[PDB]
DNA sequence: AAGCAGATATCAC
DNA sequence: GTGATATCTGCTTTGGGTGGGTGGGTGGGTTGAGGCAATA
């Protein structure tokens, strides 16, 4: 990978960070003290306090947000963990007090970073299931097998474990596990559009606990990574064009 | 093969002729012009060599690929560099084709292969598009480039090659297209229209679709009168290895010409002489020799005229607009030629558009959206006024136009523009024309003792946008009666000199014209009894042709007006407006504005154009005051 | 050709070309961005085909015959020059750089873009004369811009990884669309993988496509616009917005099918242009000194004639008045004006010059458009000819715009608010509008012409020199031209005077007297509260031109009595 | 041109 | 010598009007003009 990411580095800076930060008692000490009080296990970290403490943490989590928050994770988890011996581990959500960016200003070198964005929602979707682990039977001798999904692509099985039949593995839809997804439709805010230009409008995709979290009408600051993907020429053909389509995975609502 | 080359040789010999020399010195002609179509005229291929005339219009795609041939050889041999210059070169045909002039009514399967002119009328067109006739590849690795010829069913060989770019040499390494190093050529597609009046009883008109390529693109628009001539071949198409046996078949053109006059030196001096004969007497009897067949209403005429003439729009330093059109409206009893003078003036000028109130709407006036043929893209089509710009359009049955379809007229009546703001579509289209209308009063039939606002049952502002107004009556005059009995008596006792007694009017006609230049002026008619009557012929008529070239000679000048017209105008002008009750029994017909001054400028600067004048005179103000005095008033009867 | 001797003229042309520079009188125009670009100071390098044209007038026509084979060349000449000018190391690496860190092809590395402006001695064409004979060359073509898309990142060089070997792939990309890698092509995966997309790795550029109209007076006679459309790419994006007059300069090129279209369709194609440059088309003191007021309002439309207090109306519309309040609070400043009277009073005139006039501005007949011209308008001047033919529909628009100050659309149950902070300047012929919409306009002027011998006398001596000399008749002050009148309202724009304490009691005295004149009169005018908020509109306006002052306040008062008569 | 269905020759054990 | 498994061959695809309106608009395609019922 073309980061210079060590993983034990930074879940050593993230951990630091949580014990010895000071909001001008740790501040996010009495966060997670708040978190076994309550149960929800989410830790919202705000990014103007980590740069200040160290402006190299900020800038990996800046530049290579996929790979750094789940070691963010990792430090909450253990530290947590220590000071209090939960439905599921807990997990932090960085986020930028004011928007960095403008949605007319998103350029391709912004690809797979954390932005901020301020906007105003106009629709949102119904759920869409995402499958995450496959559930085959095969349709000779019953034997049952789970497969993780990697990167979209799932490694259907070619003959059965138990009795060797070639072809015989049928995927079972409704014994897969799913999480939830949901399309967002965010607006430009009034306030930043030049004078006599036409709105302009932004994906957000949502997931999990996020989806729900918004309706239309609100205004909202969301903080998330931003995504480019290839768009098939039709749904037959492995081709694709050579412009891509982008959205924002989101990971913080404010 | 052995008759390709034969023909080849005869085509050289027939293009080398200095040994008379006109095609010598038409393809020095085409050198200098920098052309690459040569127009040759079968009457001299014929004259020469007959066989090689008869095979070249009876196989057309073999001779005019030897032909082309012998054409590239020869402007090779007067100038090797030009010929270099040019992938290849055309040849267009003219002449008289014998049975090959057809319409397309009667362009049927037996012309396949052969020869033929059209004459009809542009419908469709289409967009000009790019078409690749010899690609250029360049291979970096191994630097060498390699070139590839296209063609397909439309070309004079016709061969369905492959439209698949080269992408690698036959060794491995990639290739890399020089698009400044290919060649290629315009493409458009039109159809043209059997001409409405020569259809069979009953039957809508046919039409036929033609392929323009090179030169010859956007040589027509839709509303044209062509005559095309081109070769005629059958589009034979296959789908899963399987073939209908029903072909589409196309007109692939080699020459487009319209049906803007030629004036020689001696038409000149016959303008110019006529122009200094008379001061005043040119603009009464050009008005009178308009419609010779309806008898006199003067004044409309002399407003007629001054249509056809026009005023001199004004561009401002600043960009504000003055128009030079000018509007005619005339409001009637029924049976007084009011439709008649607006045919009289569709047959007459240049380019006239008709209309008809209850036919027409809004988007037909100005301009439609539909998909493309190709694409299907979101385009635009000019509907009748913008078909009309620097024309004229000639509205019947006004009063019968809805409310909703007369508002879309009001900005092109004034400002001579359309404003198109739909389906994401935002233009501006010009339509500057002139707007001569008809209509009946509100009561079908005029009321003397209502007044004519109350007749004429028209908003002021739609009034005011004509700059003349003519309430036409038929009142039963016993004198004025025999003089229209006898004359409209006369008109039906005429028959043509051609004809014979007793001959009847065919519905439809077969083709008349047996060649693209007419084998068949004066300054007045010829005096006939039963046109002119037995009177004494003390006025004389002008004739037709000479005021179509008259006409159009006067339409390019523009009289600058001067002080003492100025002067004549405003005084006139206040004298208009301030009388109040002029006469006590006298009624404004429509109301007296700066529109009426601007009115006066362009009837005067029309008139100043009929005298062929550079200045407008005190005689041409007074002129258009009378038209207007005429015009702006009407005497009310007391019961 | 060879291209390899190209090559080194266009170093040489790069390296030792020197051009008198304003102060330095020697400078080198192209190595000092060579010098930029190697340290990424800079992005795009724009090659002048004038400078090429000075040495060697043969390369600038091979150029404009190819230039898609040159733009190669010249690129190809300046990244190998780029190592030889670097002085000092770059001082911020980003993510690309540190994925290099951690064979390339040549055009991954590459962070500049190179384009060129067009030679002066080609002279620009109409969209119409771009035919087959240019396909592949270098034009200039002139237009207005009707569209425009969201930038968007358009794949130049695709790098995957292959999860077994490790070992990377590239797949330059020169076609609006590819097909993408799928297998391991290395001979360790071959001996015995699957490979998947590294956007870290991959370049990317910014991609924008937008279409091009031809002008209006240009159309020949009869024919409608042509359009074209124009891609454009990295650092000339953004700048064409719908609306502008553009001179674009690029390569006319056909269009690429892929797939099965490649074979069903023929020997035709679809055509676009490839975007090169793009190009957007004490005496001031003096006559801001001194009764400069007068001289402003009688320059509006000096060709009419007589409309002198109208004029000064619809200056005031232009400034617009102040838009907040003495704290900051956001207030309506746009004063709405509405021209009623009889036909041919140059009220269509009028309109038209003021939409010229305006630098934002849409002008707009009762039938001509039906369910947007707002929006475009939005801080600018919405014209509203024939005011009384529009619908139900168009006039409820109308009425909540000069309410509210925005357009609210409703998708089939999805609502949207767009914004229509514009003025409205609106003409009708007296027949019946609703009262409701009537009092909305601060300023109601009511044109009559009634008919007087030296008065029309006057007038038509003024229409007359018009016609004959094209230009209104002499005055003793001349008239401002649009372009240096734009520059005054413009400036005076900038200033937000405010109305002070003291004036509050002579504000409210006249409008008393106004109210008292109202009910005596018994006709139907509007004078209500309404009124007392447009004394301080126009009020404001009238110091914008010139603190609030007494001047201004009478001024306000006069020209808006005699617009209630 | 791109991809699935069918046919079939071919390595390996 | 049988079971994969790798290679080769032929089909048909696209949305499109020469493939029909005697397939059907619950299989899917802007723009305008033209009949209805309810409307005022
Ligand atoms: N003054 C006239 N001179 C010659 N022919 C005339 C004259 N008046 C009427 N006619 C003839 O009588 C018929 C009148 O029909 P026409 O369509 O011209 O009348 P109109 O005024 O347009 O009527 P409407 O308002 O009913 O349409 C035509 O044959 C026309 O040739
Ligand atoms: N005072 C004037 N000075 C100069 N030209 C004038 C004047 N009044 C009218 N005109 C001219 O009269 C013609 C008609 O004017 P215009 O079309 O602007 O009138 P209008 O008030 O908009 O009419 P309508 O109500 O019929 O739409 C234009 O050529 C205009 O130049
Ligand atoms: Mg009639
Ligand atoms: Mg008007
Ligand atoms: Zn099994």
């Amino acid at each position: 990978w073309g980061t210079d990411v060590n993983v034990a580095a930074c879940k050593e800076n993230f951990q630091r960070f949580l014990q010895r930060f000071i909001d001008p008692e740790p501040l996010y000490m009495q966060r997670l003290g708040e978190i076994n009080v309550i149960g929800e296990p989410f830790l919202n970290v705000n990014c103007e306090h980590i740069k200040s403490f160290d402006k190299n943490l900020y800038r990996q989590l800046i530049s290579y947000p996929q790979e750094v928050i789940p070691t963010f994770d990792m430090a909450v988890n253990e530290i947590f963990f220590d000071r209090y011996p939960l439905e599921h581990q807990i997990q932090v959500r960085p986020f930028n007090a004011l928007k960095t960016k403008n949605m007319r200003n998103l350029n391709p070198e912004d690809i797979d970073q954390l932005i901020t964005i301020s906007g105003m929602v106009i629709r949102t979707s119904q759920l869409i299931p995402e499958m995450q682990e496959a559930f085959f039977q095969c349709q000779v001798c019953a034997h049952t097998t789970r497969v993780e999904m990697d990167r979209g692509r799932i490694a259907e099985p070619s003959v059965c474990g138990r009795c060797h039949t070639t072809h015989s593995m049928a995927l079972i839809h409704n014994r897969s596990l799913f999480s939830d997804k949901q399309m967002i439709k965010l607006q430009e805010s009034p306030e930043d559009m030049p004078a006599g230009q036409t709105p302009h409008t932004v994906i957000l995709f949502a997931h999990n606990d996020l989806v729900d979290k918004v309706q239309p009408g609100d205004r909202v600051n969301v903080t998330g990574i931003y995504r480019a993907v290839p768009i098939r020429v039709n749904p037959r053909v492995s081709n694709v064009k050579s412009v891509y389509k982008t959205h924002i995975d989101v990971i913080h609502y404010r | 093969d052995v008759e390709l080359r034969e023909a080849q040789r005869d085509y050289l010999d027939f293009l080398d002729d200095e040994e008379q020399g006109i095609y010598q010195s038409k393809v020095r002609e085409l050198i200098s012009d920098n052309q690459y179509r040569l127009i040759v005229n079968v009457n001299d291929l014929r004259r020469k060599n007959e066989k090689r005339a008869n095979r070249l219009l009876n196989n057309a795609f073999e001779e005019l690929v030897a032909f082309q041939r012998a054409l590239k050889d020869f402007v090779a041999s007067i100038d090797a560099t030009y010929a270099k210059q040019y992938e290849e070169f055309y040849v267009g045909l003219e002449g008289s084709f014998g049975s090959k002039h057809v319409s397309p009514r009667t362009l049927t399967s037996c012309f396949l292969s052969c020869v033929v002119c059209v004459e009809g009328i542009v419908t469709k067109c289409s967009l000009v598009r790019p078409k690749v006739v010899r690609s250029v590849h360049y291979c970096p690795a191994t630097k060498k480039t390699i070139e590839r010829r296209y063609s397909d069913l439309t070309t004079l060989v016709a061969f369905p090659s492959s439209s698949v770019y080269p992408t690698k040499d036959e060794e491995n390494n990639p290739l890399e297209t020089e698009y400044g190093l290919s060649v290629y050529k315009d493409h458009q597609t039109i159809t043209i229209q059997e001409m409405p009046e020569k259809a069979p009883a009953g039957q809508l008109p046919r039409s036929v679709d033609v392929i323009l390529d090179d030169d010859l693109v956007d040589k027509a628009k839709p509303g044209d009168r062509v005559q095309v001539v081109g070769t005629y071949r059958c589009l034979p198409g296959k789908k899963g290895g399987y073939t209908s046996g029903t072909f589409r078949t196309v007109l692939i053109a080699c020459n487009v010409k319209q049906m803007q006059p030629s004036f020689s030196a001696e038409d000149i001096a016959k303008i110019k002489k006529f122009s200094k004969t008379r001061s005043k007497d040119i603009f009464d009897q050009l008005a009178k020799s308009l419609a010779p067949s309806i008898h006199g209403h003067d004044y409309v005429k002399k407003a007629i005229l001054c249509l056809l003439l026009g005023g001199v729009e004004r561009d401002l330093e600043n960009g504000s607009h003055i128009r030079g059109d000018i509007n005619i409206l005339l409001i009637g009893d029924p049976s007084v030629a009011k439709s008649q003078l607006l045919r009289y003036v569709l047959c007459t000028a240049p380019r006239a558009i008709p209309t008809t109130g209850r036919g027409s709407s809004g988007v037909g006036l100005t301009a439609a959206v539909t998909t493309d043929q190709e694409t299907g893209e979101r385009r635009l089509e000019a509907g009748a006024m913008v078909l009309a710009d620097r024309g004229v359009v000639c509205i019947d049955e006004f009063d019968k136009m809805s409310d909703m379809d007369r508002t879309a007229i009001h900005e092109v009546m004034e400002q001579g523009r359309v404003t198109i703001a739909k389906a994401g579509i935002h233009a501006r289209l010009n339509a500057r024309c002139s707007v001569l209308a008809a209509a009946n009063p509100v009561y079908g039939r005029y009321d003397q003792y209502k007044t004519p606002m109350e007749n004429i049952g028209l908003q002021d502002s739609l009034l005011s946008r004509f700059d003349l107004l003519f309430i036409m009556l038929d009142q039963m005059d016993p004198e004025q009666d025999r003089e229209i009995s006898d004359h409209v008596l006369r008109m039906h006792r005429y028959r043509a000199p051609g004809e014979q007694d007793g001959d009847a009017m065919p519905l439809g006609s077969a083709v008349d014209i047996l060649a693209t230049d007419d084998p068949n002026t004066q300054i007045y008619e010829k005096h006939d009894n039963l046109l002119h009557g037995t009177k004494k012929k003390k006025e004389k008529m002008v004739s037709a042709a000479f005021m179509k070239k008259y006409i159009h000679v006067a339409k390019i000048i523009k009289p600058v007006l001067t002080q003492e017209s100025a002067t004549y105008i405003a005084e006139e002008y206040s004298r208009l407006r301030s009388q109040d009750s002029m006469s006590s029994d006298t009624a404004r017909t429509s109301p007296v504005t700066a529109r009426t001054l601007e009115t006066l400028i362009r009837l005067a600067t029309a008139h100043a154009k009929a005298r062929m004048s550079k200045t407008v005179d005190l005689q041409d103000a007074e002129e258009a005051v009378e038209l207007v005095q005429y015009a702006y008033f009407k005497k009310v009867l007391e019961k | 050709k060879d291209y390899a001797l190209e090559k080194e003229k266009v170093k040489k042309f790069l390296q030792e070309f020197y051009q008198d520079d304003e102060l330095g009188k020697k400078q080198f125009k192209y190595g000092n961005q060579l010098v930029r670009l190697a340290h990424r100071e800079q992005v795009a390098l724009y090659v002048d085909l004038d400078d090429v044209a000075e040495d060697d007038p043969e390369l600038v026509d091979s150029i404009c015959e190819n230039a898609r084979r040159y733009a190669k060349l010249f690129a190809d000449a300046v990244q190998e020059l780029l190592p030889q000018y670097k002085e000092r190391e770059v001082v911020n690496k980003d993510v690309l750089d540190v994925y290099i860190e951690h064979q390339y092809p040549a055009e991954l590395m590459r962070r500049f873009e190179l384009y060129f402006q067009g030679p002066s001695s080609n002279k620009p064409r109409v969209i119409r004369e771009v035919r087959a004979d240019s396909v592949g060359k270098l034009v200039t073509v002139r237009g207005i811009v009707t569209r425009v898309s969201e930038v968007k990142p358009k794949m130049v060089v695709a790098t995957y990884t292959c999860d077994q070997c490790g070992a990377e792939t590239y797949q330059p990309i020169q076609s609006p669309t590819f097909m993408p890698l799928i297998m391991c092509p290395s001979q360790e995966c071959q001996t015995n993988g699957r490979l998947y997309l590294q956007t870290r790795g991959s370049r990317f550029i910014k991609f924008q496509e937008m279409k091009m109209q031809e002008h209006s007076d240009q159309v020949p006679v009869g024919n409608i616009p042509r359009s074209i459309t124009v891609l454009v790419e990295g650092e000339n994006t953004r700048i064409a917005q719908p609306g502008d007059h553009v001179s674009v300069t690029g390569i006319f090129l056909p269009i690429l099918r892929t797939g099965f279209r490649q074979v069903v369709q023929g020997l035709l194609s679809e055509t676009y242009l490839e975007a090169h440059r793009i190009v957007k088309m004490e005496e001031l003191r003096q006559i801001a000194e001194e009764d400069f007021y007068e001289k402003l309002a009688a320059s509006i439309a000096p060709e009419i004639y007589g409309h002198e207090d109208v004029k000064k109306a619809l200056l005031l519309l232009l400034v617009g008045g102040v838009d907040q309040s003495p704290r900051g609070m956001k207030i309506r400043g746009n004063i709405n004006i509405c021209l009623m009277g009889d036909p041919g009073v140059a009220k269509s005139q009028l309109l038209s010059y003021i939409d010229r006039l305006a630098p934002r501005s849409q002008y707009t007949t009762g039938r001509g458009s039906s369910g947007g011209a707002l929006v475009l308008a939005d801080q600018g001047v919405c014209c509203i000819d024939e005011f009384d033919k529009m619908a139900e529909a168009d006039r409820t628009a109308i009425h909540e715009v000069m309410e509210q100050q925005t357009i609210s659309i409703a998708k089939a149950g999805i609502l949207t608010t767009l914004n229509a902070r514009c003025s409205i300047l609106a003409a009708a012929n007296p027949a019946q509008l609703p009262a409701a919409l009537l009092s909305r306009f601060d300023l109601l002027w009511l044109i009559q012409d009634r008919p007087d011998r030296d008065n029309d006398l006057r007038l038509a001596q003024h229409i007359t020199y018009v016609h004959q000399h094209s230009r209104q008749p002499p005055s003793q002050f001349e008239p401002l031209d649009m372009k240096l009148m734009r520059r005054y309202i413009a400036m005076c724009r900038e200033k937000q005077p405010m109305v002070p304490e003291s004036l509050a009691d002579y504000i409210t005295a006249a409008y008393v007297e106004m109210r008292r004149e109202a009910w005596a009169s018994k006709d139907a005018t509007y004078t209500s509260a309404r009124t007392l908020l447009a004394i301080l509109r126009l009020s404001t306006a009238l110091a914008r031109l010139r603190v609030v002052e007494k001047e201004d306040v009478n001024e306000a008062i006069r020209l808006m009595e005699m617009s209630k008569d």
